[PDB]
Parts: structure tokens; C-alpha cells; sequence
């Protein structure tokens, strides 16, 4: 009666929207932590900033890739709703 | 003549007497400091270049520590001989002897030889004080740590051609009866292990052990000194006692 | 016949 | 209560009981009591030493080269060089601050904080 | 009942969340990096004009996801995908 | 059957409070960790007090704004609710 | 029918909850975290409490009025509900 | 037709559901942070501890001050829900 | 078959959900700070077992009390729910 | 026409589902806390590992104790569901 | 009808996905802590690695264990759903 | 009235996966964040223990991203393959 199909829009919107708010958290927390990591590394020694930008790169990259993963994710909950009927 | 040099006998009897209580005074820090030091090293890589040995050495620091005064009859004489005995073996080594002087006498008969002092600090080998062991210390401490990038006859980025080895040739003071010129190497050091709550170190122990090595050098120089100054003044009361008897 | 000035460690030989 | 014993490489300069024990580390400002844990650590610089006990005045100190060594019911200050407050003089050592040389400014600021002016 | 009443709350709610989750992210993250800030100038007095340009990399990063989440935020209240 | 206004009102003010919650978390965190650091670096460098404001407020007024930022939007969402019937 | 009264009320009152609790969150970490620097301040300086006050109550407060600022608007969600039909 | 009354009383347990997590997490977590910290100082300084505890009872104060705020919001909201008919 | 009583029963389920979810959070956060600083302070002072429980118990003793609170009153949903008829 | 019992056993699962999932966050980081001061107390002084390990499994019981007890409760919201008509 | 089985379907799959919400939250945070303690273990003491990965996977295993016994409830709740008519 | 089983039941699905998902991510990145703090203060202080270093930020990540990968998994197969889908 009530257009099930827009139900399950409204699910499906509201979960992508779960998907994309848990990784922005996730990832801006992460984030926040290695630099917090690195902006350490560099104060206690100016010199091996040179190679600092290896590890923290491959740490944001853990990060950024958990949340790119959602970005994805989030399409598949919300521009192609699964389930639709 | 005669009552001069028994005067000056007992001159040096009183200063030996002051010159050994000089000694037992300075024994309190030396012994705490190495006891730090041993913390900090158990506690620490050990991977400061003080404390490791460099490859293929050309150059070794070696320090004289003689007599401003020349009446000590062969302290200077002793001290020059083991001199020459570390720079015979540093040449058999392989290593040029760059040449660190304390005291005139020292000056005189380097000077006479034609070889090179790097530079010297005399006036106080009567009653050495802990200033001119930290300029010492100082002075040798920057040319071995300038002598890490030097390469070859090639002084590197530095600039400054340094050392890779520190020898100081001083006297002993065995007992009240026996002095002896020795050369003992002091950097780079070796690390012993002995077999056998935590100190907690602020900042790092990496850091404290760090800034406290030199400082170490600055202090076992320091010590040398003291040695080499009772070690003196034992020699001038066998002297003088001598020439008073002749 | 050369003194050598080492730091003592309180661990075992490694 | 706890005994310091602030030493020197030229002598030993001051030994005996005490409640507290303020100074200063690279680390930051510390302040040790009777039962501190057992430390290690380098004084600043210019670090100064209040140690203050009971039945009589504190006592200030300015100190070159100092490491602090905590144990238990024992604390030992290894000095290059120490002097007490009434020694001090505050014009030599307002002479040598300012002074370009590092260890001379570091000295001269090291006496005034004993001093009082900081 | 209106399928549009439904799909407009479920993007109210989602782009909420959204919004929620994105600042409590930036705002973690971002207090983080100023606490390493911090320490490392009251540690180095003179290492602020070394330690800013590279603290501004941890919030240029941080706040960016922050700043994502804005953007498609709005798709979910002012262009609610499915609405129809 | 019934008026989508309620619905839709409810739901607004719903994201409203989770844009409140997430801003809370979010500014009362971060705030309390700058102050950690603050605190610590008076409690061992008592003269760097006046020279750690100047990063110290930086992020704080960071921290901050994103809250603030997300506090207009909240008022966007129960006051001038777009898409509302 | 649903009463439109009774579904825009508990909507507010929901989303006023989740505020409260989301400031109350914060709240307690931050406040937590700023004592836990005192405390270590204190312990390793004690004479150091006379001046740790002045930066540590910025930083409550930094954190308090935030706190408190959400409790203003999660009662304007429940005393007068935005948009109550 | 569902009752008001049931949707009013259904949502005010879910606020102050929402209240009292957000109350209990930030309680928790304050406590333990401050605990933390009074452990370390102990640890660090057991003749300090007379003077730790002040700090430590200022901190935990002013975060169970805030848990026990939310404590009473929610009381009011399972004995006067806001806006009930 | 709209009985409200089954309508309050949900929600006074899911209230005491929230209040048990932030409580057992509350909680292991608490207990888990307060123990890694116990942990660290008998690893560095191992003598120090017995002055580090006083306060470590306390703690303790006030985190859990702000999760066990929560316990009664989560009772106060379910088992006598108030207004429920 | 939906079933009472039906909308009760759906609350009832959803608090469950609550209750055991903040359960198994604040378990999560409090063993992980108290992990990571056991690491560390071992690594500074290994020879004192046995010594730790009495304490360190004090904190992980205070902390499982509440997810456990969770759970408890979560089992008396599903297998037993109370107020259920 | 509104088929209450499907309601009490949609209720265990809401609880369902808050029980792998709060299990990994648990087990990521707990294993991230840990992963910390022992990589700062092994930069600080490169010896002593052989003694630290006995307490970390101790540690692991506490709280894997957590998360996965949430894992497990789960399947009770989507599997064989305890209420279903 | 009348709604379609398959309806509630998808909605309730998709909503318990945006939770999954959300609460994995959550923790594969403050994992990711954390374990990288450990590995960036490592090899600021010890560049040579760097290849040491490596693996026990290997087994973190690999836990971490174990567990986060478990909740794709079973938050895919919910999408899909709802349990109780009628």
C-alpha cells in the first residue's frame, strides 16, 4: 500500500549512508593518529623527515584505502539499490 | 744549593700530600658517573661512534701530558719515551700520530724533534683543574668525531680532517714510591659486558647516553690529569731528595 | 702493554 | 625524608637530608619527594637546584653540566660545576648573560635563577 | 502514502549520520594532530616553522574527508537519489 | 494515509540530533586531547605558556569549527528542511 | 490515522536524547582527559597545581560549553518542538 | 490507528535510553583516563598522593557531574515525557 | 491489533539495549585504562603491588558503579516500566 | 493488523543486538588496553612477565565480567523476552 | 496482513549488523592497541621479540575471541531467529 | 498495510550491512591509524630497525584487515543473501 519499493529506497539510502559516515570516522581518526605519529617523528628529528613520508604514505594508504572501500561500498546502497524488487 | 733543593723537597712532600687528596676527591663523581653510564649502556644501543671503532684508521689522536716545571728529574723523560713507543706502534699499524701536548717541557722537546703539535695547553700541569680537562676532552672529543666522514687524506663534508683514535700517554701514580708512564686509549671505547626496579630515564636513555659519553672522556682526562700531577710531584721529592743528596 | 678504556655492561656476553 | 648529595667532578660539594628536591630537565621542571622511583635524567643548561628541608632556609643552587640521578632514599646531582645562592653575585653573572657564547649566557642565566631575578 | 515522504526522511536520517560521522572523524583526528603539535613545539621551541607545513598535511588530509562527507552530504538532502 | 509533513519532520529533527551528537563527540574530544597536550607542556615548560597558545588555539579553533560548522547545519535541517512537503 | 502531534514529539524527543547523550560522551572524555593531564602534571611537579589551573579550566570549559550548549538545544527539541504540527 | 500515547512513551524510552549510554560511556571513560593518571602519579610519587587526590576528585567530579545531569534528564523523561497526551 | 502496551514493551526494550551497550562500554573502557596503568606501575615499582590496588580499586569502584547504576535503572525499563499500563 | 508479540520479539532482538555489541566493544578495547601495558611491562623488564600476568588477568576478568554480564542480559531479552504479551 | 515474521526478520537483521558493528569495533581497536605494544617492544628492546609474542598473542586471543563470539551470536540471531512465528 | 515480507525484510538487511560495513571500517582504519603510529615512531628512532620493524605491523595489519574483510564478507552476503528472504 505504501509502495514497498520506497521502503526499500529508504533503507538502502539510510545504510549507505551508515556505510560512508562509519569510514569517514574510521578514516579521519586514522589519519589523525599517524599524523599525530609522524608530526612526532619529525620534532624529534628534523633530519629523518627525509624518509618519514614512506611509512606514514603506506599508513594513510591502509586508511584512505578502508575508506575508499566504503566510497564503493556506499554507491552499491544507494545509485543501484540492491534488492529493489 | 743543598738547602734549596731540601726546601723544594719538602715543598713537593707537601704537595704530593695535597696533590693525592686532589685525587681521592675527584674518585666520588668518576665512580657515580661510570655507575650512570653503565645504566644508560645496558639500557641502549650501543651505536654512538665514540663507541664503535671505524674501518681502515690513518690518524690516532695521541695526548702527552708532561711538566710545565723541569726540575722533576725523568717524568718528562718517561713520558716522551712511552711516547715515542705508541707512535713506533701506531706507524706499525698504519695510523699517522696527530700530536696533542700538555705542558712546556713537552713543547721544548717536540719542538727540538721538528714534529708537529696540533695544539697544546700548558700552565697547569702543577694542579690541574677540571676546566682544562674539559677543553682537552673538548678539543680531542670534536677532532675524532670530525674524523667519521674524513676519508683518506680527503677531509669529506667536513672540511676538518679528524682522528679515529684518542691515546693519552701520562704517569701513573702506582703508590708514594712507584710512578710509570703509561698510553691508554680512550676512544673509540670498547663495551665490556659483565655478566651481573627500573631506572626510568627522561627523556631516552638513547639521548642521556648520548649527551653523557663526552662527558665521560671529559672526566677520565680529568682523572689522567690528577695522576699525571701526583705522579710529578712524586718524581720532583725523588729528585730534589737526590740532587739534595748529591 | 696498551690499556683500553671500555664501558662495563651489566648483560650477559652477547 | 630523603639524603641528597650533590657532587662534583672536583670534589664533592654538599651532602644531607632533605624533604624536596625541585629542578629542572630537558625533559621538563621535575620536583622529587621522599619516595620518589628511581630516575635518570639531564639538567638543562641553565638548570638550577632548590632543595628545601626542614629547620632551616631552602637552599638554591646554579649547576653546569648536571645529571640527576634518583634512587631509592639517596639522590645524587653529578655537576660539572655548582654554586650555592649567598655566593653568587648578581652583576657578574648579569655580565655574563647576554654574552654570545652559549655555555657563558647558559652559566650567567643559570646563577640569576639561583639568585632569584630568573 | 507518499513513496517521497519516506525516501526525503530515510535521506534526512542518512545524510545526518553522514554529517555526524564525518565531523566526530575530523574532530579526533584533528585534536590528535594538534596534541602531537603541541608537544613537539613545547619539546623544539624553534621547530614550529618545521612542524606546521607538516601538521598541515594531517588536517589537509583529515578535514578533506570531512569536507567529502559535506559534499555528498547534500546529494543525500538536496539530491536524494531515487527520490522519483 | 497519513501527512508526510510528520514523517518528514521527524526525521529531520532525528538527523538534526545525530549532526548534535556527532559535532559533541567530535569538538569534546579533540578539545579535551589539546588540552592534554597544553596542560602538559605548562606542567614541565612553565615559560612556553605564552608560546604554545599560538598552535594550541589553531587547532582547537579547528576542532571547533567543524562543530560549529555542523551546528548551522543542523538548523538547516529542522528549521529550513529541504525537499519538506 | 497517526496523530501528527504524537509522531513529530517523539521524533524530537529521540533526537534530543541522542544529543544528550552524544554531549554527555564528550563531555566525560575530554573532562577525563584534561584531569589526566593535571594528575600527571601534579605527580610529577606538585607545587605545579597553583599554576595548572588557570590552562586546565580553559580547557574544561573548552569542552564544558560545548556540553552545555547542546543541553540549550536538545530542550528546545523537547519543550518546543521544531515544526510541531 | 496506534496510539499517541504508546509512540510518545516508546520514543521517550529511546531517549533516554540514548542518555543514559552516552552518560555511562563518557562516565566510563573519564574514570578510567583519571584513574590511569592517579595510578601513574602514585606509581611515580606515592608521597604526592594526598595532593593527587584533589585534582583526581576536581576531575571525576565534573565528569559524574555531567553523568548524573543525564541521569536526571532521563528521570524527567520517564516521569515527565515532554509534550505527552 | 495496534495494542500500545506491546508498542512500550519495544521500546522500553530498546531503551535498556542503549543503556546496557553504553554501560558494558563505559565499563571495559574503564576497567581496561585502569588496569594497563596498574600494569605499568607494577612493572616499573614490582615492590609497589600493594600501595598501586588502593587506588587502582578505586577506580575500579567508581567506574563500575556508573555501569551497575545503569543495570538498575535498565531493570526499571523492563521489569516495572514506567506509565506502562 | 501486524502481531503484538511479533513488534516485541523485533524490539526485544534489536536491544539484545545492542546490549552485546557495546558488550563486545568496551571487551574489545579494554583487553586491548590491558594487552598493550603487558607488552610493554614485558618488553622494559621481561624477567618480571610471570609477575604481570596475576595482575593483568585481574583487569581482562573486571573487564570480560561486564561483557559477560551483558550478554547475560541480552540472553534474558531473546530466550526469555520480558513483559512479552 | 503485515507478516510479522518478516518484522521479526528485519529486527534480527538490524541486531545482526550491530553485533558485527560492535565486534569489529572491538577487535580492530584491541588488535591495533596491541599491534602497538609490541612494535614499540620491538623498536625499544630488538632482543627481546621471542618474549613479546607470547603475551600479544595472548592478547589477540582474548579479544579475536570477543569479536568472534559475537560472530557466533549473530549467526543465532539470522539463522535460527529465537521468537520467529 | 499489506506491505511486501520482501520489502521489510531488504530494508532491515541493507540497514544491518550499512552497520557492518560502518563498524569494519571503523576499526580497519583506527587499526591502520594506530599500528602505522607504532611503525612511523619506530623508524623515526630507529631507521636500521626498520626491515625488523616491518613485521609485527604486517601481523597487525593482517589481523585488522582479517577482521575487516570478515564483516565485507558477511555484510555481502546479507545484501545478497538475506537470511530469513521470503
Amino acid at each position: 500500500d505504501l509502495d514497498p519499493n520506497a521502503i526499500i529506497t529508504a533503507g538502502a539510502l539510510i545504510g549507505g549512508g551508515l556505510i560512508m559516515g562509519g569510514g569517514a570516522i574510521g578514516a579521519g581518526i586514522g589519519d589523525g593518529i599517524a599524523g599525530n605519529a609522524l608530526i612526532s617523528g619529525i620534532a624529534r628529528q628534523p633530519e629523518a623527515q627525509g624518509r618519514l613520508f614512506t611509512p606514514f604514505f603506506i599508513t594513510v594508504g591502509l586508511v584512505e584505502a578502508a575508506y575508499f572501500i566504503n566510497l564503493a561500498f556506499m554507491a552499491l546502497f544507494v545509485f543501484a539499490t540492491p534488492g529493489l524488487q | 744549593i743543598k738547602k734549596i733543593t731540601k726546601a723544594q723537597e719538602l715543598i713537593a712532600t707537601s704537595r704530593i700530600a695535597k696533590a693525592q687528596a686532589r685525587v681521592e676527591a675527584a674518585r666520588p663523581y668518576a665512580a657515580e658517573i661510570t655507575n650512570m653510564l653503565t645504566e644508560l649502556a645496558g639500557a641502549s644501543a650501543l651505536d654512538h661512534p665514540l663507541l664503535v671503532e671505524r674501518k681502515q684508521p690513518k690518524r690516532a689522536g695521541v695526548l702527552v701530558v708532561s711538566s710545565d716545571r723541569g726540575l722533576c728529574g725523568a717524568y718528562n723523560a718517561n713520558v716522551l719515551r712511552r711516547a715515542e713507543e705508541l707512535f713506533s706502534l701506531l706507524r706499525d699499524e698504519g695510523k699517522d700520530p696527530v700530536l696533542y701536548v700538555v705542558g712546556r717541557k713537552a713543547l721544548g722537546y717536540f719542538s727540538f724533534r721538528q714534529r708537529t703539535v696540533v695544539e697544546s695547553w700548558t700552565g697547569f700541569s702543577e694542579r690541574p683543574t677540571y676546566e682544562n680537562a674539559r677543553e682537552i676532552a673538548d678539543t680531542l672529543v670534536n677532532a675524532f668525531m670530525a674524523g667519521a666522514d674524513d676519508e683518506g687524506d680527503d677531509a669529506g663534508a667536513d672540511g676538518i680532517l679528524g682522528v679515529d683514535e684518542l691515546h693519552i700517554v701520562f704517569t701513573e701514580f702506582r703508590s708514594m714510591l712507584s710512578q710509570t708512564a703509561v698510553a691508554r686509549r680512550a676512544a673509540p671505547m670498547e663495551v665490556e659486558y659483565v655478566g651481573e626496579t627500573l631506572y626510568s630515564f627522561e627523556p631516552d636513555p638513547e639521548t642521556l647516553f648520548d649527551a653523557l659519553l663526552p662527558r665521560y672522556i671529559a672526566t677520565r682526562v680529568y682523572a689522567a690529569l690528577l695522576e699525571a700531577a701526583a705522579s710529578e710531584s712524586a718524581s720532583r721529592r725523588r729528585a730534589m731528595k737526590s740532587a739534595t743528596d748529591n | 702493554d696498551l690499556e683500553k678504556e671500555s664501558v662495563k655492561v651489566r648483560k650477559p656476553a652477547p | 625524608d630523603l639524603n641528597v648529595e650533590i657532587v662534583a667532578v672536583e670534589r664533592e660539594l654538599w651532602s644531607g637530608p632533605a624533604t624536596f628536591v625541585f629542578t629542572r630537565t630537558t625533559a621538563g621542571e621535575i620536583g622529587i619527594l621522599p619516595r620518589h622511583i628511581p630516575l635518570v635524567a639531564q639538567l638543562v643548561d641553565d638548570a638550577m637546584v632548590r632543595v628545601e628541608r626542614e629547620g632551616e632556609d631552602d637552599l638554591r643552587i646554579a649547576v653546569d653540566g648536571g645529571f640527576l640521578s634518583v634512587t631509592e632514599e639517596t639522590v645524587r646531582i653529578l655537576v660539572e660545576n655548582a654554586q650555592f645562592e649567598s655566593e653568587i653575585d648578581a652583576d657578574a653573572a648579569k655580565e655574563d648573560a647576554a654574552s654570545d657564547d652559549e655555555r657563558t649566557a647558559a652559566w650567567g642565566r643559570a646563577r640569576l635563577r639561583a639568585l632569584g631575578q630568573i
